[PDB]
């Protein structure tokens, strides 16, 4: 459904 | 260690300079930092050649009748497989499902995975349309080297004149097709001038911050170092999403050979980017002269479940938190029949996690196998291969693979019942030649050790394979379903990646519990070492939604070797218990352990206690008396080496593992030994679903 593998800095 | 060329004052840059190991890695960090400080590393503005106002997104209004016709001029695909790991048989199964002689296959194996590479070579040698990349990079997760892998293979593929390909598809060993090859070719033949990339579609500013695209990153020592900040170049649109796509030859030509302001600067910008392939190809396309070819659909299904797949699991590899899609299960099969949009591939699939859904999907596409086909429900996975060396192993796995081999040798002797010469007595020789995991019906069955031994009756070397299975140790006396101890807990798939539970003195066990539906409850946990010493105790809250719970108690090392015990209580009421083995090591640095080492390792922690808080009070209240003799024998065991130490270990393994069977690979003098190729469990037994043979008239292998 959604895309983007990075979660974030924390 | 000469100082840098500029004063380095950034918190991020200095934090990286400290944790870095190699000198080369320290200087390469300083150079990168000083270049960007002077404004000479990252571009500031970029030319946009797209004539459109923004994004195009040409639609492919899907009707099932779009994949039924026969193309008079079918496309020929260049499949690029970026693989890594041990699942050589699963990769062979998927390669068998996507193969057609008219296509081409270019395989890049991670530098870390030499075993997998040796197997892939045997495939490239059988088929003229299969080749392996002579170059191999350590493609860590999020590493910038992934885009460098793709961009090189595109260059290499465009220069292979004898390969007239039209599309470019990238697949991993965890991908699998969800539609036939005939339908793929028909669909792509009708849209051969399009490019298939999937965007995030959500907020763009939040996508940039979450992806860290405004952060400087460097790949070095197999790590992604976060060095500082950077600005987003002005005058261009930045987009991204999934890094699995299909690109046509004309657009691959542009990315490779163009020298305009867009491609040149974007190759510099993304050389220092985390997860570049998730954004580089989108940005270039939407800002290039080909911006009117973008279809906002990668033709993939990705099993995203952020409730399980986002645990900042890559923290030790990159300076950022990462997410990972989950593995499909049998209940997810109906999702592969969805009508909404066109989809041809899906991920992720892991045989060691769940093979049933793989078998279902493959037979749904290409039919069942004949009756009597062996091995359809089994899976084998090599975990050690002789050419990689025993220094590739640890001291634990080496001590315990030797033990399993001996355990198998003792079963051969006891199997032959006779009063004369025992032609099934063996003397072990050398080191294991290979090890395999073994699964049946998605149930772990144990290890398969291949090893050499001398048959003492005829005084000849023989090659053998042994199957050992662990003994069930979980006992119930409620919401509790299971309880286990091990290392390498996978939070995403909620299981241990150390399957055998192989542990040594210096390891750090983790106690997991599995719960079913019910109201909240609080339980108690108690750890007990082999001589009835209570190492730790703690209570846990099991909420109504709790399905799995785990924890790693802080125990001073080394642990006392032997059979440990973990008990669960509910207000003094026993609930269940489980047992795990802490094996004493017969190897130190891959050499026979010395007394000064064995002494200092097999005799409890260096602080005479596992924690600061003691628990001698609970021993009488649990019928756990400490015997002065067993404690004495444990201290006498710690001193043993060689033969005596071998008898100690093998006695522990024997009490926790079962030699299920043993087979010979070649001729043997033991009359009660079956040939490995004739068994059902051996890695030498037939496994046609993963075996690659000659091509058929339809150009297929499956």
């Amino acid at each position: 459904e959604e895309e983007g593998s990075a979660g974030g800095q924390g | 260690d000469q100082p840098p060329k500029c004063d380095i004052s950034g918190k991020e840059a200095i934090s990286a300079l400290s944790r870095a190991k190699s000198k080369h890695c320290r200087q390469e960090i300083g150079e990168t930092y000083c270049r960007h400080k002077l404004g000479l590393l990252m571009p500031e503005k970029v030319t946009r050649f797209c004539p459109l106002e923004g994004k195009a997104n040409k639609n492919v209004q899907w009707d099932e009748d779009s994949v039924e016709y026969m193309p008079a001029n079918p496309v020929r695909i260049a499949f690029v497989l970026v693989v890594h790991g041990r699942a050589s048989r699963q990769l062979q199964r998927m390669f068998k499902a996507i193969y057609h002689k008219d296509h081409f296959y270019y395989i890049h194996v991670d530098k870390r995975s030499n075993y997998l590479h040796r197997q892939v070579l045997q495939v490239s040698r059988q088929y003229s349309n299969v080749r392996v990349t002579p170059w191999r990079m350590a493609t860590i997760w999020g590493g910038a080297s992934l885009l460098s892998t793709y961009l090189q293979s595109m260059r290499d593929l465009l220069e292979m004149t004898d390969w007239p390909w039209d599309f470019f598809i990238n697949l991993s060993a965890a991908d699998y097709p969800i539609r036939t090859n005939d339908q793929l070719v028909a669909f792509l033949s009708r849209y051969r001038d399009m490019n298939f990339l999937k965007s995030h579609g959500r907020d763009n500013a939040r996508f940039i911050r979450k992806q860290g695209l405004d952060r400087l990153f460097l790949e070095c020592d197999a790590h992604m170092w976060r060095l500082g900040d950077r600005r987003i170049p002005e005058g261009i649109a930045v987009d991204g999403g999934s890094d699995w796509f299909l690109l046509n030859r004309r657009f691959v030509e542009y990315v490779t050979f163009s020298t305009d302001d867009l491609v040149t600067k974007m190759k510099q910008f993304y050389s220092y980017t985390l997860l570049p392939a998730e954004s580089f190809f989108h940005t270039v396309l939407e800002n290039s002269p080909h911006c009117d070819t973008m279809v906002d659909n990668n033709l993939r299904i990705t099993n995203w479940n952020r409730k399980l797949g986002c645990k900042c699991q890559y923290k030790h590899i990159v300076d950022w938190c990462g997410c990972s899609p989950n593995d499909f299960k049998p209940q997810d099969f109906h999702r592969f029949q969805q009508t909404a949009r066109p989809t041809f591939f899906a991920r992720k699939f892991e045989a060691v996690v769940n093979q049933e859904i793989i078998g279902q999907l493959d037979y749904y596409l290409y039919g069942n196998y004949p009756a009597g086909t062996p091995g359809l429900r089994s899976y084998w996975e090599n975990v050690y291969d002789e050419p990689d060396g025993i220094h590739s192993l640890s001291d634990v796995t080496l001590t315990l693979y030797h033990s399993f081999a001996r355990l198998g040798l003792r079963r051969a002797e006891t199997s032959l019942h006779t009063d004369g010469e025992n032609s099934c007595r063996y003397y072990p020789m050398g080191h294991p030649a290979s090890v395999h995991l073994y699964f049946l019906a998605d149930r772990f069955q144990g290890f398969l050790i291949k090893h050499h031994a001398t048959n003492l009756a005829v005084s000849k070397l023989e090659t053998l394979e042994t199957w050992v299975m662990p003994k069930k140790v979980f006992k119930i006396a409620g919401r509790l379903q299971f309880s286990e101890v091990g290392t390498d807990w996978d939070a995403k798939e909620r299981l241990f990646r150390n399957f055998g539970g192989l542990l040594g003195p210096m390891d750090e066990p983790v106690g997991m519990q599995k719960w079913g539906k019910g109201p909240n409850v609080t339980v108690t946990v108690i750890w007990v070492d082999p001589v009835n010493v209570i190492a730790a105790t703690y209570d846990i809250l099991i909420e109504s939604t709790a399905e799995f719970t785990h924890y790693k108690p802080p125990l001073n090392l080394p642990l006392r070797p032997g059979v440990w015990t973990v008990k669960i209580l509910h207000h003094w009421v026993p609930v269940a218990e489980t047992k795990f083995l802490v094996a004493p090591l017969t190897f130190s640095n891959r050499q026979p352990i010395k007394p000064e080492e064995a002494l200092k390792l097999h005799n409890g922690p260096l602080r005479n206690a596992y924690m600061e808080q003691s628990f001698q009070s609970l021993n009488p209240v649990l019928s756990l008396p400490i015997n002065p003799a067993q404690v004495e024998q444990a201290r006498r065991n710690a001193a043993s080496t060689g033969t005596a130490l071998e008898g100690w270990l093998d006695s522990l393994v024997g009490g926790m593992w079962t030699a299920m069977d043993i087979c010979a690979t070649g001729p043997t003098a033991c009359p009660v030994m079956q040939t490995c190729s004739q068994t059902a469990w051996s890695s030498f037994s037939p496994d046609p679903k993963s075996e690659l043979g000659a091509v058929k008239p339809d150009g297929r292998l499956r």
